[PDB]
């Protein structure tokens, strides 16, 4: 019900379970993605490149 | 159409995708003869692969000569070896008889 008590509402559970199957990586969770700059000797990195 | 007419049961079902219809270049029913389309089905490292290629080809008896790279369209880490595989074809009904 939605007025339930704090120890025992219904409680999310998200589970990341990094599995590693018998194919390479396909699948990422990239939150942090930052600006971009041009013109200027710089390090940049692109999706693992 | 009905989904029986290839199999009769679904078990343990893990992996489902819809994409776009990639049978382009479709035409009318007899639109044959008009246009060919070339597919790649592979399976390396657990990738499924297929790529393929809808070439409006004008053909003539056979496969006709020239070059088209297929480009890639889809990529699966399915992981599952393929040893045997089968072909889909489509009948029309009679439509006025039972």
């Amino acid at each position: 019900r939605p007025t339930y008590g704090v120890g025992h509402q219904p409680y999310r559970v998200v589970v990341l379970s990094f599995e590693l199957l018998h194919a390479p990586a396909t699948v990422c969770g990239p939150k942090k993605s930052t600006n971009l700059v041009k013109n200027k000797c710089v390090n940049f990195n692109f999706n693992g490149l | 159409e009905s989904e029986f007419r290839v199999y009769s049961s679904a078990n343990n079902c893990t992996f489902e995708y819809v994409s776009q219809p990639f049978l382009m270049d479709l035409e009318g029913k007899q639109g044959n003869f008009k246009n060919l389309r070339e597919f790649v089905f592979k399976n390396i490292d657990g990738y499924f692969k297929i790529y393929s290629k809808h070439t409006p080809i004008n053909l003539g008896r056979d496969l006709p000569q020239g070059f088209s790279a297929l480009e890639p369209l889809v990529d699966l880490p399915i992981g599952i070896n393929i040893t045997r595989f089968q072909t889909l074809l489509a009948l029309h009904r009679s439509y006025l008889t039972p």
